[PDB]
Formats: structure tokens, sequence, C-alpha cells
């Protein structure tokens, strides 16, 4: 589960959908980075539109002929709003005059093609139901049996562009709405402005107190070197939060660090606990700027998750997030994204053993012996699967002391099976 | 004349599976071990080792819920605070994995109060106290 905020005219404003397995154009995201996102192969993606204020529907309006004086009985409208160009050719058909012909076009080319009857309700629902009309919707306007006019190549208008301003108010419509859900990772559509990652970092460290640690991706501007990059990823030190550092080729579009964060974020949400993409492959065929040794040292301590085209192939030379400039108390296998997404789900996990065992247990020696072992047989039963090498969970002696009556305490620290 | 101390049972507290149970009346719980009697080829004493463990246990009290019922055959742990007063030095003792031997659905006589016993198994136990 990926949230994706798509800079696209296609797809629903302000709402999340889902898309299984199965826009178009190169300039909206639902194409351009919807295929960076399906590439690291997650089991479902998750959109979202960003798009002006200054920006509704358009609208068709047709007319009968059967009377002499003509009257609306059907109305056309896109089926999510837009000022685009989807023309519509109706015509008389050729045998029967009752019948119309309804010739669909995304610009010009031709998309749906069919005709029915004079009555307003099968002609509208034929529209609506049939599999070519994914790019339009078709609504009655009154109850009729007569027969339309004949027009050609009728523009639907009346909206805008989504891609018509991408701004702050306009991003941050995404992460409202995505406060009500909860994701494996969101990541930035691209747009490398700084305002708008610290505020998703603002945004995703007052989920991180509310304890929704969704997993962040971004990345730097086309016109950061690696001078800029690192110290960006070092204006950065959040355990959740990443900072891609090289643009990146796949088919023909120089994506920006920013917009490569979109499959990388698919990438750690496709492998899993399970799965780090410290050496691992990449869909792409080509990033820059490259980077030796030195540089990637030094990008990989400022904090930058750093990818380089160091062999045949495009290979992630580590898994790292925004606190790889650790602090002495956290070793630095705190500084690994997928290490990251393990707590969050020891994190989760742990929550549930809280509402597990609420206030009806007293806050004694024994209530909190057995909490206690409860964690340890959670993290036996961990260990004997294998992911843990070792632990230690006990009282947090510090926070305990001071305690009052209804609060408790305690901690957990487990060591994690090293991939070199 | 100095004294002494009989640890009467009344002072048993049991935490069944976190919450304190309070109309349990009478519990027991052995740890057995198969001998494994090996009779030497030149010695005359048969030997003892520890082989394998294996826990039981039981309890007895008056009925007020169908927790046990409805908890099933899952796995739980009991604690069994066996306190002293006349000195503090209580003993609790933990057992891990508990399951039942036989799920006690229905058990009543109609001149009599209604009592719920049980019996089990158990992997392991811990010595918290003593």
């Amino acid at each position: 589960r990926l949230a994706m905020p798509i800079r696209a005219n296609w797809g629903d404003v302000g709402k999340v959908v889902t898309i299984k397995n199965d826009g178009d154009d190169m300039n909206y995201s639902a194409f351009k980075l919807g295929k960076l996102a399906l590439l690291g192969n997650v089991k479902e993606l998750l959109l979202y539109r960003l798009v002006d204020g200054n920006q509704k529907k358009g609208t068709l309006t047709l007319k009968d002929t059967t009377e002499n004086s003509a009257k609306d009985v059907i109305k056309l409208e896109t089926k999510y709003p837009t000022a685009r160009n989807f023309n519509v050719t109706i015509k008389s058909n050729l045998v029967d005059s009752d019948k119309k012909d309804f010739i669909f076009f995304e610009n010009t080319k031709q998309l749906f093609s069919s005709s029915i009857k004079g009555t307003i309700d099968e002609i509208v629902l034929e529209i609506n139901s049939n599999l070519d009309n994914e790019y339009v919707i078709a609504t009655k306007v009154a109850d009729s049996d007569t027969i339309l006019a004949n027009v050609v190549n009728q523009a639907l208008e009346g909206g805008n562009d989504g891609c018509t301003s991408i701004t702050n108010e306009s991003y941050l419509k995404a992460l409202e709405e995505f406060e009500r859900y909860s994701f494996d990772s969101f990541v930035l559509d691209g747009v490398a402005d700084e305002a708008l990652q610290e505020t998703t970092k603002a945004w995703v460290a007052k989920n991180k107190e509310l304890g929704k640690d969704i997993l962040l991706f971004l990345g730097g501007k086309t016109e950061d070197n690696i001078k800029q990059i690192n110290d960006k990823s070092k204006s950065f030190n959040d355990e959740n939060i990443v900072n891609v550092g090289s643009s990146a080729y796949y088919e023909n579009i120089k994506y920006t660090p920013s917009e490569v964060a979109v499959y990388i974020a698919a990438l750690s949400v496709s492998k899993g606990i399970t799965g780090s993409i410290c050496n691992a492959k990449t869909i792409f065929e080509e990033v820059e700027p490259r980077l030796s040794q030195s540089e990637v040292k030094e990008c990989l301590k400022s904090g930058t998750l750093v990818l380089d085209f160091d062999d045949g192939d495009v290979i992630i030379v580590d898994d790292v997030n925004t606190f790889k400039k650790y602090v002495d108390d956290k070793n630095e296998a705190m500084g690994y994204i997928s290490n990251i997404m393990f707590i969050n789900t020891i994190n989760k996990d742990t929550s549930l053993k809280r509402k597990e065992f609420v206030g009806k247990i007293f806050n004694d020696a024994t209530g909190q012996t057995t909490v206690i072992c409860a964690l340890k047989k959670y993290f036996e039963e961990l260990m004997s699967q294998g992911i843990i090498s070792e632990f230690n969970v006990d009282i947090d002696t510090e926070l305990q002391a001071t305690a009052k009556a209804d609060e408790f305490y305690w901690k957990w620290d487990a060591v994690k099976v090293d991939v070199m | 004349i100095e004294e002494a101390s009989f640890l009467n049972g009344s002072d048993v507290v049991i935490l069944i599976d976190g919450v304190e149970e309070l109309y349990m009346e009478e519990i027991k719980a052995d740890f057995e071990q198969d001998e494994q009697s090996i009779k030497l080829l030149g010695c005359q004493n048969e030997i003892s080792r520890v082989g394998t463990t294996k826990g039981s246990f039981s309890l007895n009290g008056y009925k007020t819920d169908s927790k046990f019922a409805k908890l099933g055959f899952r796995s739980f742990e009991i604690i069994y605070n066996l306190s002293n007063s006349e000195t503090l030095g209580y003993e609790s003792i933990r057992l891990k994995n508990c399951r039942l031997k036989k799920l006690p659905l229905i058990n009543s006589k109609a001149g009599e109060i209604v009592k719920i016993e049980v019996e089990g198994s158990f992997r392991g136990y811990d010595l918290l106290n003593e």
C-alpha cells in the first residue's frame, strides 16, 4: 500500500482509490509516475490527485429534434473533472432515423462507437456501462423518447487541467486526506521544493506522535549536485524520512530524485521486512550523478539513499535513511529503512498487546510480570521464526519510577540479521 | 521456645491468564519426568536419569462464570502466590503454556453448590520468588 499523490489530469480529485494489477499522457503522473509505483510491484497502489482549486468539470448539453422545438434530454460530462477536449460526435444512424450513433474521442482518435434507440435511459446507461466509456459519464436530463440532433466532435469544456498549479495548499490536500488512511509508505510526487518536504516532515512527525509511522520518501531537485543533495539530506534527520540522491532514466524522462522516490518507495514496500534493498537491482537503466567510493560514503553519511550505475545495472548502494546521521545512543543499525519498518511493525504488534492487557489487570508487580512475559514470548516466537537474533525486553525503569498508578512503561531492544 | 509457621492454604492467590481468579479453592501442580531406568550389564543397582519432563496441574473452585468453557483449549499462564504473613517471605510460581486436558462444560448436582474442576498440563515452570 503506497500513497501516491499523482499530479495528473486523470484520477479522482480529493478521494482515495486503489488499483489492482491492471491516466496515459506522459505529462500526467498517473502514467508518468504511476508506472514507477507499479514497477516496484507493491501488491496494490492507492492514488490521489493534486489539482489547482480553479478547476471544475466539463459539461456538454444535447437536445432533441423529433419535435420542432429542441429541448435538452441528455447531458454528458467527463468522468473526472477536466478541461480535456474529450470530443463526442453524434449523428443520425444510417438505416433507422430513430437510432443515434455515439462516437466518443479522447482527443480525436476513436474510443467508443455504438448506437441506441431514442429512449434516454437505454442511451445513458449504455454510455455509462460500456467498456470503452472509461473516459466519460452520461446523465439524463428528463424522461423522453425523442431523437438527438446531429453534432460532430462536441468538446466537453468548463473545467481546467489537473496540472494547473501544484502549490503548497494543493499538495497539503493529499496529506490531509491521507490522515484518515494507513499505508505502507507515502511519497512526494516529484516536486523537490524544500517547503513541501518540510511540511511533509512536520506531518509525518505529527503522525509519529500519533504512532502512524508511514515510511516517507523524498528526493532532491534536478539542480542539486552531490553537495546540495548531501546538505538537504543533512537538513532532515528523521528515521522514517528518506532523500533519494540521484536522478534516473527508465524509458525517456530524466526522473528527479524525488520522482525516482516513487519507484524506490514501491520497491521498499514490496520487499517488506524480509527483503532489503541494500544491494538489490532496480528497474532503472541509468542514474546520475555517478558516485565513487568517496562520493558514495559522503552521500550515505549525509543521509542520502545512494543510487549508482556501479555495475551493468543500477544498484541501490545501501538502504539508508535521514537518521543515518545518527547519534551515539542508537547504533547505525537504526539507520536502515527496512529496520525502521521492522520497528514500526513491532510497535503495532505491541499496541495490539497493549489493547489486550488493559486495566482489568492490576498495576502491580504481577501484572507487569504478565505483560513482560507476554512480550518475551512474542520475541521468542519471532526468534524462532528467525527474524530476531537476540532480545531484551524489560521494565522501563527510568520512566516507571515516576509512573502514576494508571501508566506503565516498558522497552525492547533486539539485534537483527545483517546483509552485506 | 522459638517460633515456627505453617503456610495456611487460605493465603493462596491465583492469577490465571493475568486476571486474578478469586473463587478457586485448591490448586495442584507437579513436574513429572520419565525415570528411564537402565539395568547395567555389570552393576546390580538400577540407574535413573532425567529422561523428559511433563507438567500436570489441576484446580477446583466455585463456579461463577463460563471463563474456562469459553477459554477452550487455548494456552495460558497461571501464577500462584502462596503468601506468608507470619514471615513476609511469600512464594510465587509461574506455570507456562497451561492447556486444559478436558473442558468442564457442565457439572452440577441439584441439592449442592456448583463447583468447577479443571485439569491439564503445562510446558514448563518458573520459580519467580520463594
